[PDB]
């Protein structure tokens, strides 16, 4: 409560605060939740439960909680992964730091995911880069405990940019696919130092992802046609060449993102097997 | 698939999660026949409330859990048991019911800050673990394994899972994926008259065997339970929504 001393406001949604412990010296991110009328918000019941399950090193440790409003402490980290690609916008990211940072966020994704969790936000603001070189999955808000088969869950998640088809079709059922898109469209955005998808509608943003994956049809992905918000009216854009998509990116870079976009959910690569992906093969850990 | 990792994970989880067997003793104002009201009562505002059958089996863990280190009168016996399933809506639910309706339904018994601050009381002696394996998370992966998919053998293993929820004695004395293992082999006997597939018993390593003393019980459970006092999960299952399979004639021998 009192051992807390604020450096610095470092963001706000759901604030956060930079900090330091007064009597142990160390550093920390305070995310301050407001209470007052409905009692514990259902994002910090959830971002709190969850993350107890989920200790990776890939993965923002929570340190503890405070309650009238309600404090998250989190292990501090100086960068999240949008601040970096605003930053190197001119020179671009190395290749094997791209390699590095992708390999890890798999890596995270994997353990939440055998974890039965979706995070349902993965976009660049809420992943966090230390000086060490590693990055970690954070903001877990819009996250979730998921069943096997899944049931019908809340529709509007994820941030329009990163949100997977499937989402903007309606289907009644998603999964860990959803995730996969968020990466693929976070992997596109780092080769590219440009947001792959950066629809401003739902119409928009569906017809930015057909306009280079192409239209889909019931032989790229059965079912499709007979979704609830398929239109048999859309353009049926033809699917661009991945050496225009993503100039600089190898064979191998390529195959995986391909992969990563499928539109079939249920063909889509999964986190456990992307890392086994030939891509990774000489992998490092650059800064 | 990476079914495996969660099975692993559920069945690691559903034995930090379990409550302490005989807690009922140590209560002193309270007793396994005011938990099983308490519990009937749920499903009532469960079905009322159009709630997932998750929402319901993870407010009774809360409610075991809280009762296993909490001594609770009986005068506060339907706070616990209010507050518990608050926060399960608020975890599980796409439109939880909002903190005033929660109010309504204990016929203003309790006020909105009584409601908020044993929330903030079930979280504390919780320490925000909230989520924990149920019976239904079980029995919802078993039903990936009927080669035939027959929907009055999920709705009746559901059922005889609901059955548990009310009788501490003797189901606290079982693991959700135990209590899930009997109600599916039950299940599928009664309507099919198949049995444990062999897939669930190398998904699980649970035998006819290991499920005979959990089947013995919830069979006598399923047999008087027309005659239970508690009823109101009879008439949740009496709806064409679960094929009406509360009104089946239970099996008489195995
Ligand atoms: O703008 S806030 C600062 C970074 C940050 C954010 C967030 C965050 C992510 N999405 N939304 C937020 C917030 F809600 F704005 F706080 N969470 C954390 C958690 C830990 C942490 N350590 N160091 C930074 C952070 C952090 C985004």
């Amino acid at each position: 409560m009192e051992n807390f001393q604020k450096v610095e406001k470092i963001g706000e949604g759901t604030v956060v605060y930079k900090a330091r412990n007064k009597l142990t010296g160390e550093v920390v991110a305070l995310k301050k939740i407001r209470l007052d009328t409905e009692g514990v918000p259902s994002t910090a019941i959830r971002e709190i439960s969850l993350l107890k399950e989920l200790n990776h090193p890939n993965i923002v440790k929570l340190l503890d909680v405070i309650h009238n409003k309600l404090y998250l402490v989190f292990e501090f980290l100086h960068q999240d992964l949008k601040k970096f690609m605003d930053a190197s916008a001119l020179t671009g990211i190395p290749l094997p730091l791209i390699k590095s940072y992708l390999f890890q966020l798999l890596q995270g994704l994997a353990f939440c995911h055998s974890h039965r969790v979706l995070h349902r936000d993965l976009k660049p603001q809420n992943l966090l880069i230390n000086t060490e070189g590693a990055i970690k999955l954070a903001d877990f808000g819009l996250a979730r405990a998921f069943g096997v088969p899944v049931r019908t869950y809340t529709h509007e998640v994820v941030t329009l940019w990163y949100r997977a088809p499937e989402i903007l079709l309606g289907c009644k059922y998603y999964s860990t696919a959803v995730d996969i898109w968020s990466l693929g469209c976070i992997f596109a955005e780092m080769v590219t130092r440009r947001a792959l998808f950066p629809g401003d509608s739902e119409i928009d943003q569906l017809f930015r992802i057909f306009r280079t994956l192409g239209t889909p049809d019931e032989v790229v992905w059965p079912g499709v046609t007979s979704m609830p918000d398929y239109k048999p009216s859309f353009p049926k854009w033809a699917r661009q060449d991945f050496s225009k998509v993503v100039p600089p990116l190898d064979e191998d870079g390529r195959s995986l993102l391909s992969q990563m976009l499928h539109y079939d959910p249920n063909k889509r690569i999964s986190a456990k097997a992307a890392l086994a992906h030939p891509f990774f093969q000489d992998v490092t850990k650059p800064v | 698939d990476y079914h495996e990792d969660i099975h692993t994970y559920l069945r690691e989880m559903e034995v930090k999660c379990k409550p302490k067997v005989g807690y009922m003793k140590k209560q002193p104002d309270i007793t396994n026949s005011m938990r099983a009201i308490l519990v009937d009562w749920l499903v009532e505002v469960g079905e009322e409330y159009k709630l997932q059958n998750e929402t319901l089996h993870l407010a009774v863990n809360y409610i075991d859990r809280f009762l296993s280190s909490m001594s609770v009168l009986r005068g506060k016996l339907q706070l616990v048991g209010t507050a518990a399933m608050l926060l399960a809506s608020k975890f599980e639910e796409i439109y939880p019911p909002e903190v005033a309706e929660f109010v309504y339904i204990t016929d203003d018994t309790y006020t909105k800050k009584q409601v908020l601050r044993m929330e903030h009381l079930v979280l504390k002696v919780l320490t925000f673990d909230l989520a924990a394996p149920t019976v239904n998370q079980f029995l919802t992966q078993y039903f990936l394994h009927q080669q035939p998919a027959n929907c009055k053998v999920e709705s009746l293993a559901m059922f005889l899972g609901e059955l548990s929820l009310i009788d501490a004695d003797p189901y606290l004395k079982y693991l959700p994926s135990v209590i899930a293992g009997a109600a599916f082999h039950l299940a599928l006997y009664t309507v099919t008259g198949q049995s444990w597939p062999e897939s669930l018993i190398r998904k699980t390593g649970y035998t006819l065997e290991s499920l005979k003393p959990c089947l013995m019980d919830l069979h006598q459970t399923y047999l008087k339970a027309p005659q239970h006092a508690q009823q109101s999960i009879r008439e949740k299952y009496k709806n064409s929504k679960y094929h009406g399979v509360s009104l089946l004639n239970p099996p008489e021998t195995l």
